DNA sequence: TTCAACGCATAACCC
DNA sequence: GGGTTATGCGTTGAATTGTCCGG
RNA sequence: CCGGACAAU
């Protein structure tokens, strides 16, 4: 690059070479004047460090420089490392063919379409416009074709819209945590200036919804579509690779909509009186006559595919809430109606759709689960959520608890000064009693926060499940952890003191009344450490991730059967308490090594090398056999790889 | 009774603990820092005089020529403080120094032919303070952030743990002079101690002391006890001491009164302490074998045989004992080596050193600094008087001298700047004592162990280094020069000093570029305290300790302010009540109490005094003059809430406001929400930008006036009084003649500030809020600046709220805003941009400025002049040309308008050097610029003349006055009357002569306003002209906006909803915004609902006053309800009563209350929830304050009432513009078709690493030869896609990459060959 | 011009 | 004279955005 | 074209 003038600025590779050639000129010139052994000894040193300077420095002594105190940029600086070509050209380069816009929620796209705005959908596909003008003849030369696009009167977008459905593009999210961040959404040309994403997918990436970053990728050839029908889309990749739980986690605003829905009252509005129609009970619901928690039974028809896909023509009239039937009429074919009778929280709803995939199927279940957000939006619109002071109830015995708590401190300190106890064990005693002195208040606020809402009963009073607003999402699992609820009414506990150990003076009040500066300072003092350490643990995690991702990548499967009928010994490991993991998550879809025999009567359970997907393991779990013998990945006779039988089925596939 | 602005609009304040003092100004770290930097402060004390104290002596060689210093002064610079910034030049006042130079004749130390007195020698210029306390370097003023660093001197830390896998406990003694070389000492795991230099190779410390004109005995006689033995014919009696047997087990028989008390194999205990100290007999029967159990101190000559018995520091042996016992030598002192009494550390380090003498003790120091050179006495000593005994390389200030005095428990205060033998031995003794059984270590994080440095010392250091590098210049030019036949102007020049002093302020770590987007950000930047810089804490080097701060900083630093991201806790500030001493250590005031009586006296206390002394608590129950009625009061001594008694406290905290300064002190009730989950909103005001219209907060704290007048954006009446006239350019104010002087009383000048663009496209504007005929006083705000109204502060504005997630649109943090703002266009400001059009004379045809520009349209000639310059007020679109400029070859190389940043041309600025012919447009521009000056000075001249008319006629009537010479007389001849000659006559003459002088005094600057304005500026050689345009773009509310309030409402806008879909209520009040009460546990944010009702309370009062005044009831209702609406609160420290004032003040102040009643609620000493309910009951509001809401879609009730109310919301800076970008394809790099970097001018975009390998992991194998092969590397494949897509075919065969093969080319030069084969 | 964690490497060093 | 251990120094340390100036 | 500094997730 030049400079501000007639001269030209030099580079790092040339600054030092300028001086070494200039000094070499006079060293070589002095050779003709019968130079002694000193000039010839010294002139070789300068060329030795000049040649080392260009190659690499900072190994012997202080590295030389020609610009500033900062070291020069050698030839091995832009090739390797963080800023090297290896990690800069293919691993974080400046990509093309993409535009930047602000992300909105926009709960309109479901799985197939998107919310690509009109301008963003017009400013990208440049050559396809010229590729489609000449078909009807609007343009015969590219030169004149150029000067009818930049003005965009009425014909730039209608032409570019019909090439959209014939070529799907790819959308991925830059702040992606999982592996399946590549989802196929067809482009659209709609009004607005923002991009909308599926609310479940938006929370699926687990990124802050505050001006994040998008990235658009388009296939660049025809053959990028015939094979692009089974790999890079979420239609078939619902199961998560990491765990048996699919990527479709129930939303927090629908779990409460079903948890409070399944709540059963014993005496409220609409109680006792039973209708003769699910749809008429639904009408009496939003007409202002029936409650969401109510006891009304209606003729609900159930079906089962226990046969060869044949509907079991049956019905039932059981005492249900008003919205369970509403959900039931969403079942397109029919499922055993007993499957929808629960608390409907996190795990219950999660294994609703999880078993629904395996019962009804994959394609219809996708729609059935994608409509969960749609059907819970009615609940969100009709109830919503709010918080207030009235949800705060101070425990009635807390002030007595705090009054009596400090008494033992003085009663033992006076013994310490009287020569009865010693501070060496007295301090440990104090920090131990105060480590649990918060627990009595913690369970004293149970009987002051979660036990209030009563109802009448035929003229008397009946106490039933609490209807505390912050407890609705608490017990339903939508939001609100145990470590956070204590921070509201109870005591947050004893944190680490600046010395390092537990504090000696616990927290007296909560964040709802006055608090002194000294202890609020102590609480913030303990608090900033997590925010400081998250700046470093994430970086350390990235170090190990990179050290473990680029090493196991070189693998190829070259054989189908390894020819080995052996493997490992499978038995739920257990030590101490209960066993946490069964064989179900251990072996799921794996080709058996040999025929497992029944321990009791020596009965062949699996006849030969077969998979173990659902019912084989259901046979194992009912026959109580712990003599499972399946092919093991470590013990495989495959040259440079592992056969398909030692690994078997894989998740997300 | 309040100030006129306060009486105009007085805000209600609450509190139960009265305060005694007000809030001082926070701009005490730059103006005060620089004023002492440039002043006549002899002996230096960190000032330019300190720079001169090193260049005051100047003894030249071969002649003893003396160049002494007399004085320096700085006058008015050639450029002012308001036009140099516009021109774009360097602001520097003339640093002129009166130097007297007496060049003595050679050889003679005394004698001069003639003394040469240099009047104000020109060594260069240094910046001054323009109007705010900042530096101006290159056009934009520069603010150097104050740096945090460690204290100059010695530190004692533990730094245990990793001890070369040994685990032995170790300590260290790190020394740091003021600016010299570092003597950092530490210990070894092998029980040793030595010396080190500047964190470098170890140096033996048991040989250098002998090298410093010492010997052997002074080493061994000062670190051990002396125990005299007795040499007789047998068994070698010897004299012990209890100071030796205190821990040394006497394993020998000790007789006393003819009986042995302590013999072999027993330990002396307390009973034996009596059995021994009660006798202490010295003539005991010591055995011969216990004599060998000692270690000799030095050499002893055998008095019987003259044989070398022992040399030094060696264990005695029985044969040695029998080798000296055969004499009469009764004087044998020995050492005392122990493991728990004395450190056994200088027992072996003597033998560790290879030698210890005069000669070989210096070859080690010669070879450690200059290998390959024969040792020399003078060269070896030179380092000793260079790094330890010097004044220009190694020296310490008074701070460094006295810190060691306190660190080593001394009594003296002022000494030298050099290390002393006593100090360097005491550091080797108290330090070795730290290990054995005593001592303590000092933490670096402690406030007293770090030093704060500012511009006042960094500039002094730079100028003193600048003077010391030129000090020897005169010595060497006068060593072989003339005989004082010159003038001290030539050899001591200005270019290098002025360039180094200027560059040292602009190109530096601390020279952070100013970001002017908020006056609160202006003060936050000025009070920003950073750690990085020269000799500080680097970001890469950071452990878990430097990241944690010493907890003893409450009331001294603001804790709620904290940086996030790469640095945590690195940015600091200064508390309100506390201040940094010149020593750099912090101290905070406290109220001087006695044991029983509370005095209002205030003293300054710090952490070192706090450690031992016990401080009481502020919110302690008080009554009359002050008595703690409570006995057991929560005290503190080491940060712990110690519960101590009542009669030992002499100080509590002055106030609760000493902890927080600027971070989030404007947000009441900071205790409800933790700063951990509130700093994401408390850190966004440093970048927030003011909007067009701003409303007064309904709820605050009360410290908004001091911070408003503190910021330099208002127009305070520095000389208030009588207000005469208010103008849109200058508020014409003056005071009565009685308060100013008979000579040039003058009028009060208050120039009004117009719209500008400082650093961040910020348009500042001031509007005169005062009326015509409203008196003011000293220190009274006159013209409201940005985000100010009626003399108060209002950054943001107020709007009502609802808590109802509608249809789940606020999923995580999104917000729903209706069409109530996009049609009003009120929440937006004006940004003025700038593009520079370079007129560089290119080769083969320069760049010309003319309207004859090819490839234009007929619309251009209407908006462009005949010279190519756009008309003033002619709008531009995407693709227009501001100034016509072509490069003949011809192509239009002028500036184009990119699409998306189109605005309006309001200012066109042309900078041209003197010598280049200008166009008619530009000539007319300065033509009008000169004539506006004439008229704008003329009205000022006339109003000054009229004011002096009032002053003189006023003195004329007061005393002698003539009816004939009263109104018809000329207004100039007012010094010729019948008044007799007295103090009145001579005062009248003085007034007249001053009037005459001032009638022509203006002509000097009148003349000055040409030879500096008509002349062209200078930017750089080699360019024809630089012309700039200050285009301004106004944006509206569009999809992509961002929401960020003071409460921390961090969310992005989702979409737009109709006002009809917006839910109404029982009366249909349109709710402004609705939040998402979903993140309460994730974001613990509760302390807003309680303060929400204050908005209803204020609106309720405002509307009640409005309705009550609409019908205009009698004064028996107006002054009654005003009384009741202003009398409220249970225990308030503010007493406001408008009814007792005049009726006019009643109406003129009630008219200011149409929307709400301002409320000042401090966090601790303010209005509580009980105040909330009482005020809700003062009007017609429910006790609970809960309002039921209706449905806008289905028209019903949902299940519950919804809290609704107003808070105070404020706008951030980033909306959509810093992130919006769009690009498809075009130009790329030069070496290949790689897209450039960044989205600002032109470049590619970010993408992560995980998708890079996710696509490879997929079965699709074509995903790799598509993204980085035929998109960024294949040049002809790029042309292939260009040529074939426009035909319609969509298929490109990949070619070859141009990145993998390029690397092999440069390795081929190293001898690498490549072959291609297919199996 | 103050690292921390991890780990192969000469030159000595122990009875 | 084989094996253990004291001691110097090799390598590295997240995603890049946004914008300012400075060679 | 390479860095410093501030700010953002
Ligand atoms: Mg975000
Ligand atoms: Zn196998």
């Amino acid at each position: 690059v030049p400079l501000d003038g007639g001269r030209f600025a030099t580079s790092d590779l040339n600054d030092l070479y300028r001086r070494v050639i200039n000094r070499n000129n006079r060293l070589k010139r002095l050779l003709d004047l019968a130079a002694p052994d000193i000039i010839v000894r010294n002139e070789k040193r300068m060329l030795q460090e000049a040649v080392d300077a260009l190659l690499d420095n900072g190994r012997r002594g202080r590295a030389i420089t020609g610009s500033n105190k900062r070291p020069l940029k050698s030839l091995a600086d832009m090739i390797k490392g963080k800023q090297g070509r290896f990690r800069q050209n293919l691993l974080g380069k400046r990509v093309d063919y993409s535009g930047r816009s602000v992300i909105t929620v926009g709960p309109y796209l479901r799985l197939h379409q998107c919310g690509l705005p009109k301008k963003m959908a017009l400013e990208l596909f440049k050559p396809f416009i010229y590729g489609k003008l000449e078909l009807r003849g609007l343009a015969t030369t590219i030169k004149a074709a150029k000067k009818m696009v930049e003005r965009e009167e009425a014909v730039v977008w209608d032409i570019l819209d019909e090439v959209i459905r014939e070529h799907p593009v790819l959308l991925n999210r830059a702040p992606t945590l999982h592996r399946l961040g590549i989802q196929a959404f067809e482009p659209v040309l709609i009004e607005g200036k923002a991009i909308q994403l599926h609310p479940l997918v938006c929370a699926a990436y687990n990124a802050d919804f505050d001006g994040d970053q998008m990235a658009v990728h388009v296939p660049l050839t025809l053959e990028a579509q015939l094979e692009a029908r089974a790999l890079m889309m979420s239609t078939n990749n619902i199961l998560s690779p990491a765990n048996g739980e699919p990527i479709i986690v129930p939303s927090q605003d629908v779990v409460l909509g079903l948890y409070y829905m399944t709540r059963d009252c014993v005496n409220a509005k609409g109680e006792g009186m039973v209708l003769t129609g699910p749809k008429e009970a639904e009408r009496l619901y939003r007409s202002g006559l029936a409650s969401l928690h109510a006891r009304v039974k209606v003729r609900i028809t159930e079906y089962e595919k226990d046969a060869n896909g044949e509907l079991v023509a049956k019905t039932s009239l059981k005492d249900t809430t008003v919205g369970r039937a509403i959900l039931w009429m969403i079942v397109p074919k029919g499922l055993p109606y007993s499957i929808v009778n629960q608390a409907l929280g996190k795990k219950a709803i999660s294994k609703m759709l999880n078993t629904c995939y395996r019962i009804l199927g994959l394609k219809p279940t996708v729609i059935f689960a994608d409509q969960i957000m749609y059907t819970g939006f009615a609940y969100a619109a009709r109830s919503g959520a709010s918080v207030g002071i009235d949800d705060m109830v101070i425990p009635e015995k807390k002030h007595e608890i705090i009054s009596e708590a400090e008494a033992e401190v003085a009663e033992i300190q006076e013994q310490f000064q009287s020569g009865l106890v010693t501070a060496g064990e007295r301090y440990n005693k104090v920090i131990d009693i105060w480590a649990a002195a918060n627990d009595r208040v913690s369970k004293a606020m149970m009987d002051n926060l979660q036990t209030e809402t009563v109802i009448n009963r035929d003229g008397q009073e009946e106490k039933q499940v609490s209807f505390n607003s912050i407890y609705m999402m608490a017990d339903s699992g939508a939001r609100g952890s145990a470590a956070q609820i204590r921070q509201l009414a109870g005591m947050r506990g004893l944190m680490a003191k600046p010395d390092g150990s537990i504090i000696e003076t616990p927290i007296t009040a909560n964040f709802r009344e006055g608090l002194n500066v000294l202890q609020y300072f102590i609480s913030t003092h303990g608090a900033r450490k997590g925010l400081a350490d998250t700046a470093l643990k994430t970086a350390n995690s990235g170090y190990l991730t990179r050290r473990l991702v680029d090493v196991a990548q070189d693998l190829v499967v070259t054989e189908d059967d390894c020819g080995t009928h052996e493997g490992i010994m499978m038995t739920p490991v257990i030590e101490g308490g209960d066993v946490k993991e069964p064989l179900r998550d251990r072996v799921l879809g794996r080709v058996t090594a040999e025929d497992v025999l029944k321990p009791g009567t020596a009965d062949i359970l699996v006849p030969r090398n077969t998979l173990l997907h659902e019912q084989w393991c259901d046979l194992l779990e009912e026959n109580s056999v712990d003599a499972v013998k399946v092919r093991s990945v470590v013990s495989c006779d495959t040259d440079f790889g592992v056969c398909a039988h030692c690994y078997g089925r894989d998740l997300a596939r | 009774v309040y100030s006129y602005t306060e009486k105009k609009r007085i805000r209600k304040d609450f509190g139960k603990r009265p305060q005694v003092l007000d809030v001082p100004y926070l701009l005490s770290i730059q103006l005060d820092s620089f004023q002492k930097f440039i002043e006549q402060d002899p002996e230096g004390q960190y000032g330019l005089e300190a720079a001169f104290r090193s260049v005051f002596p100047i003894q030249s060689y071969s002649g003893n020529s003396e160049l002494q210093y007399v004085s320096y002064r700085l006058g008015e610079p050639v450029f002012d403080v308001q036009e140099c910034q516009i021109r774009g030049v360097t602001y520097s006042a003339p640093l002129r120094v009166k130097l007297r130079l007496v060049i003595y004749e050679r050889e003679a130390p005394e004698g001069t032919v003639k003394d040469i007195k240099e009047q104000e020698v020109y060594m260069g210029e240094i910046p001054l303070m323009t109007d705010n306390g900042t530096f101006v370097i290159n056009g934009t003023e520069r603010v150097i952030v104050s740096q945090l660093h460690r204290s100059p001197g010695v530190f004692f830390d533990s730094d245990k743990g990793k001890t070369h896998s040994s685990g032995k406990v170790l300590y260290n003694a790190r020394i740091i002079p003021y600016r010299g070389s570092w003597l950092d000492f530490e210990f070894d795991p092998k029980d040793n101690l030595f010396v080190r230099i500047d964190r470098r190779r170890k140096l033996p410390a048991t040989i250098i002391l002998r090298a410093l004109n010492y010997t052997t005995e002074q080493i061994l006689d000062l670190f051990f006890e002396k125990v005299i033995f007795e040499i007789r014919d047998n068994k070698l009696q010897m004299e012990l001491v209890p100071e030796r047997l205190r821990g040394e087990t006497a394993s020998f028989d000790i007789e006393a009164n003819g009986k042995v008390y302590v013999e072999k194999g027993r330990r002396i205990t307390a009973r034996h302490i009596r059995q021994l100290e009660k006798d202490d007999v010295k003539l005991i029967e010591v055995p011969v074998e216990y004599i060998a159990g000692k270690v000799v101190a030095k050499d002893y000559i055998d008095e019987s045989t003259g044989e070398l018995i022992c040399a030094a520091n060696m264990e005695l042996s029985l044969d040695l004992l029998a080798k000296l016992s055969q004499s009469g030598h009764k004087r044998i002192e020995t050492l005392f080596t122990n493991d728990l009494d004395h450190g056994p550390y200088i027992s072996e380090t003597l033998r560790v050193d290879p030698t210890n003498d005069r000669l070989s003790a210096l070859v080690e120091i010669y070879r450690m600094m200059r290998p390959g050179e024969p040792p020399t006495r003078e060269a070896a000593e030179s380092l000793f008087e260079n790094l330890f005994f010097s004044e220009d390389r190694y020296d310490l200030s008074a701070v460094g001298r006295m810190k060691f005095n306190r660190s080593l428990l001394r009594e003296e205060i002022e000494g030298s700047g050099i290390l002393s033998k006593d100090d360097i031995i005491d550091v080797m003794k108290k330090l070795i004592d730290i290990r054995n059984g005593k001592g303590e270590v000092d933490d670096i994080d402690h406030l007293g162990n770090r030093r704060i440095r500012s511009v006042g010392e960094m500039a002094e250091n730079q100028f003193r280094v600048g003077l010391v590098r030129v000090e020897r210049a005169v010595k060497e030019r006068l060593s072989l020069g003339d005989l004082d036949t010159l003038m001290p102007q030539d050899m001591i020049n200005a270019k290098p000093i002025s360039a180094a002093v200027k560059e040292f302020f602009g190109s530096s770590q601390l020279s952070q570029f100013m970001d002017q987007n908020n006056p609160l950000s202006e003060i936050t930047h000025k009070r920003r305290i950073s750690a990085l810089g020269p000799g500080g804490l680097t970001r890469e080097r950071a452990g878990f300790e430097v990241r944690d701060v010493h907890p003893t900083h409450y009331g001294r630093v603001c804790p709620i302010e904290t940086p996030e991201g790469p640095n945590i806790g690195l940015i600091n500030s200064l508390s309100v009540y506390a201040q940094t001493n010149e020593y750099g250590f912090l101290e905070t005031p406290y109220r001087k109490v006695t044991d029983g009586v509370v005095t209002d006296e205030i003293h300054y206390l710090s952490a070192i005094e706090e450690g031992n002394y016990v401080i009481a608590q502020a919110n302690s129950n008080l009554d009359e003059e002050g008595h703690f009625v409570e006995d057991l009061v929560t005290c503190r001594s080491k940060g712990e809430s110690s519960l101590f008694s009542r009669d030992q406290v002499d100080y509590m905290d002055v106030s609760t406001q000493q902890v927080v300064s600027v971070g989030a002190s404007l947000i009441p009730f900071l205790e409800h929400d933790d700063a951990n989950r509130a700093l994401m909103g408390a850190n966004m005001q440093r970048q927030a930008v003011p909007t067009l219209r701003a409303d007064k907060p309904l709820v605050g704290t009360g410290m908004e006036r001091a911070v408003a007048v503190d910021s330099g954006v208002t127009a305070v009446a520095k000389r208030g009084g009588v207000v005469q006239y208010v103008d849109a350019s200058r508020i014409v104010i003056k005071v009565n003649e009685d308060e100013m002087y008979p000579g040039e009383a003058g009028i009060d000048i208050y120039n009004l500030t117009k719209y500008t663009r400082s650093n961040q496209n910020t348009c500042i504007n001031q509007m005169p809020c005062v009326s015509l005929g409203e008196p003011v006083e000293r220190g009274d705000v006159l013209a409201d600046g940005p985000s100010t109204d009626l003399g108060e502060l209002a950054l943001g504005q107020n709007m009502r709220v609802a808590f109802m997630p509608w249809n789940g649109y606020n999923f995580e943090d999104s917000i729903l805003v209706s069409e109530r703002v996009v049609q009003e266009d009120r929440f937006t400001t004006i940004h003025i941009q700038e593009l520079a059009c370079v007129s560089r004379d290119t080769k083969l045809g320069p760049e010309e400025i003319t309207a004859d520009i090819p490839n234009v349209g007929e619309a251009a000639l209407s908006k462009l002049d005949e010279s190519g310059i756009v008309y003033i007020g002619a709008e531009v679109t995407g693709g227009d040309i501001l100034v016509g400029k072509v490069t003949p070859k011809v192509k239009d190389s002028s500036l184009r308008v990119p699409n998306g940043v189109s605005g309006t041309v309001i200012d066109v600025q042309v900078f041209t050097r003197d010598g280049v012919e200008k166009d008619k447009r530009a000539l007319e521009i300065e033509e009008m610029q000169l004539k506006q000056a004439k008229k704008d000075l003329s009205e000022e001249l006339q109003i000054l003349e009229a004011g002096l008319f009032s002053r003189i006629r006023a003195v004329l009537v007061a005393g002698g006055v003539e009816a004939e010479k009263l109104d018809k007389l000329p207004r100039d001849r007012w010094l010729e009357l019948g008044l007799t000659d007295e103090e009145k006559q001579n005062q009248l003459e003085q007034l007249a002569e001053q009037y005459d002088e001032l009638k022509h005094e203006f002509e000097k600057k009148l003349e000055a306003k040409r030879r500096k304005i008509t002349q062209g500026d200078d930017l750089a050689p080699g360019v024809l002209k630089i012309v700039k345009v200050y285009l301004a773009v106004k944006r509206r509310i569009q999809p992509g906006d961002k929401m960020a309030g003071r409460h921390g409402n961090k969310g992005v806008i989702s979409k737009i909803n109709p006002i009809e879909d917006m839910p109404y209520d029982e009366n249909g009040t349109p709710v402004d915004i609705v939040l998402n009460p979903l993140g309460v546990p994730s974001r613990m944010n509760i302390g807003q609902i309680l303060e929400t009702h204050l908005g209803m309370a204020a609106k309720g009062i405002g509307d009640k006053i409005n309705a009550m005044l609409k019908q205009q009831q009698e004064v028996a209702k107006l002054r009654e309800f005003i009384q009741r609406a202003y009398d409220l609160g249970a225990d308030v420290r503010q007493k406001v009563d408008l009814s007792t004032f005049s009726d006019e003040e009643v109406m003129r102040l009630a008219e200011n209350l149409r929307k709400g009643m301002p409320i000042a609620t401090p966090v601790f000493d303010g209005a509580k929830e009980a105040e909330i309910k009482e005020l809700l009951k003062l009007g017609d509001l429910p006790t609970s304050g809960q309002i039921r809401l209706y449905d806008g879609r289905t028209g019903e009730q949902f299940e519950r009432p919804v809290t609704v109310g107003y808070m105070y919301m404020l706008k951030l800076n980033h909306l959509v513009d810093d992130k919006m970008h769009a690009r498809s394809t075009g130009s790329y790099s030069l070496v290949t078709q790689q897209p450039l970097g960044g989205k600002a001018q032109f470049g590619g975009q970010r993408f992560g690493e995980m998708e890079v390998w996710a696509l490879e992991a997929y079965g699709a194998a074509y995903t790799l030869q598509e993204m980085l092969t035929v998109k960024s590397d294949d040049v002809n494949g790029r042309t292939k896609m260009y040529k074939n897509i426009v035909d319609g075919n969509h298929q490109m065969e990949p070619g070859m990459p141009e990145s993998f093969n390029v690397l092999l080319k440069e390795i081929r030069s190293l001898g690498i060959n490549i072959e291609l084969e297919d199996e």
